[PDB]
């Protein structure tokens, strides 16, 4: 799930993290009024979409730029009028762009110094870790390559909680000094408690920095969430903006299916995540381009097979489908009859290759062959991949 | 330390099992299958249903009572995600030697807390969560795997994926090799047993003559295993190791079904795991369809056949 900038900044602010002052507006007049309430020297107006590159984007009103600075609240209202309700296109959106329903009106803050700070669970040390660098404003993966000596870590014990000594040490290694060091340590503590409260998999602040006026501020941040904790994070997951997701992924999520779209034309699905990944791989190994990953989960549920076909028959990039199902105790002839039923009712139009293992495979393959549909059986995963690759022109 | 409990992974014909979540839908189904199969399932827990009967076996309110009354040495958990960490902790506190957690969807933060307790004791060994279980073919099966494709033999298998294990098992039975012990450590990022835990057991088990390690994107467990193999399997009495790593085609930053299967911040890709394992002497099968033939050829080279 993804949060808009205003949503993540409010979540942080509600938990004591210092962010820029701002309001959200869904009309030009509300953007005007918001700008006056800030009583700020300089105001920033920012279109709210998830995709990057807003600064260089273009609205289909003709307005250039999704981020504008001004000192005049009347200008905020005027520019907002040419954003709200229009589509914003950037290098990271489809050429149609993304509809802008809300804008952020915020106090523009100067950045005197930039650092990197993230919190996540360390998969090698079993417990949260603070990861920081005094080299802020850049890809952390780049700092690790160029200057691995500028990456600092503090391992935290999940039952002891973060200790002042850890927060202060990280603040010092990030380059904060004097009272700003103490402020940064406090903000690190609040970010740590936030991370645990919301079941984040990562809270990343970049830049975590200072204003010329002497305040430590989280200028921008990205929060990733643990999908396994949705049942206890209903309010946060209700904010999920799905409008920029691939539609087929949104449809798959409605049915508890894990679909990930890829750049290819041979679709596939499997009842198990490891073999679902490996089926994408083996299509590639034999000269094809997988169109998607799709895991039905372990076990056999005919209804999930049906829904999987409903997803794939909708994708115009799909030129062939490779299905691999392990039937366990379920008679594979029942599975096979379900496949032909789905392909008739959903009007399969592309070649389908099916690999089944379990009980009664011979009858199942006979069912598929006598269906009068473009369906072939495979004897193993390699045969399945070669047949799938050979079925596309 | 917690490593002292690695031996508990090697279930056998004396292992007595209780089911936590026994009266639930999946607890009932897999217990019914286990009893049809002849498994030494002796009871189960559902809080509040102690004193009931289910599938002809006793139900208990607590793991402690179930353990005292049945002498169980292992538990398998079919408890829903909101309560499954509590169920694991209950088994740890009751000092059950081996706990197998099948549940998918436990919050990662919950499992970090469970691991904290796990690492500070050594009576209980946890496999999972989000895993299919463990099988000693012909002696003991705990979990959801199909027993019939397994045949007692010579290959130890450790895997983050049950479906890929089934491929490896079928392929190694077809060519006549069989399996000594198969451990599905599951697909979650924070869990009770890693590859090294199983490699220790396999390298010291006279019945295990070769090893299949099945991994995927995400984390650093495969790389850690490679270093372990350089240290402990690179001189005399070494054993052949074959591997397949899923996710060569995975895009970055997406969870590929399994919670633990993600390339995050540029870390966790398949290529680096393959290269690390190759440098430790592992023969990496590029295709998941060739695990059995690849390990068979390694036995041939060592004159380990017929
Ligand atoms: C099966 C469950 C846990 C529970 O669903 P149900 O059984 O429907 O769920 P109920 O609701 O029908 O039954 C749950 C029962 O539990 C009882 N209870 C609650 N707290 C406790 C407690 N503290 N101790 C004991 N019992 C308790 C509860 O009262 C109830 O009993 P009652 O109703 O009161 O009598 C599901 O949540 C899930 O996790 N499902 C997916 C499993 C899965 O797939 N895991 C991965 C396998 S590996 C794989 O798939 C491959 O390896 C793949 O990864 C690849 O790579 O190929």
């Amino acid at each position: 799930m993804n949060l808009q900038e205003y949503q993540s900044k409010k979540l942080m602010s509600d938990n004591g993290v210092r962010v820029q002052r701002f309001f959200v507006a869904d009309t030009a007049n509300e953007a005007l009024e918001a700008a006056k309430r800030l009583n700020a020297k300089e105001i920033v107006l920012k279109a709210q979409i998830l995709a990057g590159g807003r600064g260089k984007g273009v609205f289909n009103s003709g307005l250039k730029g999704g981020v504008h600075l001004t000192k005049d609240p009347n200008v905020v209202g005027q520019l907002a009028k040419q954003m709200i309700g229009y589509n914003l296109a950037t290098k990271q959106t489809p050429k149609e762009g993304v509809k802008v329903n809300k804008v952020m009106v915020a106090e523009a803050l100067d950045i005197s110094r930039e650092t990197y700070l993230a919190i996540l669970m360390d998969r090698s040390c079993n417990g949260p870790v603070l990861v920081g660098s005094p080299q802020g404003g850049v890809d952390i993966e780049e700092v690790a390559a160029s200057n691995p000596e500028l990456i600092f870590k503090e391992q935290i014990d999940i039952f002891e909680g973060i200790k002042d000594s850890q927060a202060q040490r990280m603040a010092e290694n990030l380059g904060f000094v004097g009272p700003l060091k103490s402020q940064a340590a406090d903000q690190i503590t609040k970010l740590y408690n936030l991370f645990l409260k919301i079941d984040a998999t990562q809270v990343e602040v970049n830049p975590f920095g200072e204003t010329p006026e002497g305040q430590v501020v989280c200028f921008d941040a990205k929060i990733n969430f643990d999908d396994n904790a949705e049942f206890r994070q209903k309010d946060i997951f209700a904010m999920d903006d799905k409008s920029e997701n691939e539609p087929i992924e949104n449809e798959a999520a409605k049915y508890d299916l894990k679909y990930i779209g890829l750049d290819g034309n041979i679709a596939c699905f499997v009842n198990g995540a490891g073999l679902a990944m490996a089926t994408c791989d083996i299509i590639f190994l034999n000269g094809g381009k997988p169109a998607n990953f799709l895991d039905l989960g372990g076990g056999v549920k005919e209804a999930q097979v049906y829904q999987a076909f409903k997803l794939l028959t909708a994708d115009p990039k799909v030129e062939a489908i490779l299905v691999n199902i392990f039937g366990g105790i379920v008679n594979c002839a029942i599975i096979a009859n379900g496949i032909t039923k789905a392909c008739r009712e959903l009007e399969l139009k592309v070649p389908l290759v099916v690999r089944l293992e379990g009980t009664n495979v011979q009858e199942a393959q006979k069912i598929l062959n006598n269906s009068g549909l473009p369906i072939t059986s495979a004897i193993d995963l390699e045969d399945a991949a070669k047949k799938a690759v050979a079925s596309v022109a | 330390s917690y490593t002292a409990s690695r031996q508990h992974l090697y279930v056998d014909k004396n292992t007595k099992i209780i089911c936590q979540g026994f009266t639930g839908k999946q607890g009932t189904f897999h217990s019914q299958q286990a009893l049809e199969y002849g498994t030494k399932l002796v009871g189960g827990t559902t809080p509040g249903k102690g004193g009931q009967t289910h599938l002809g076996l006793p139900v208990f309110n607590t793991v402690k009572e179930a353990k005292e009354q049945t002498g169980a040495t292992a538990s398998v958990i079919y408890v829903p995600p909101p309560f499954a960490a509590a169920a694991i902790n209950e088994a740890i506190e009751a000092e059950i030697p081996l706990v197998v957690c099948i549940t998918e969807g436990i919050p990662q933060q919950d499992m970090v807390r469970v691991k904290h307790k796990l690492l500070r004791q050594e009576k209980t060994r946890l496999i999972g969560p989000n895993c299919p279980g463990v099988i000693n073919p012909g002696e003991c099966k705990i979990g959801i795997m199909p027993g019939h494709i397994h045949k007692k033999g010579r290959i130890g298998i450790v895997s983050r994926s049950g479906t890929l294990t089934y491929e490896a098992v079928h392929q190694t039975t077809q060519v006549g090799l069989g399996q000594s012990l198969c451990v599905g450590i599951g697909g979650d990022p924070f869990n009770g047993t890693d590859f090294i835990d199983c490699l220790e057991i396999f390298l010291n088990d006279s019945a295990t003559e070769g090893i299949i390690l099945i991994g995927e994107i995400g984390g650093n467990a495969e790389e850690n295993a490679a270093e372990f193999l350089k240290q402990h399997n690179s001189g005399p009495n070494s054993k052949p190791v074959v591997s397949f790593i899923a996710g060569l085609t995975a895009p970055p930053g997406r969870r590929m079904g399994h919670a633990g299967a993600i390339i995050a911040g540029g870390k966790g890709g398949a290529k680096e795991k393959i290269s690390a394992l190759q440098s430790a002497g592992v023969v990496v099968s590029m295709s998941p369809a060739q695990l059995g033939t690849t390990i068979y050829k390694e036995f041939e080279k060592r004159k380990m056949l017929e």
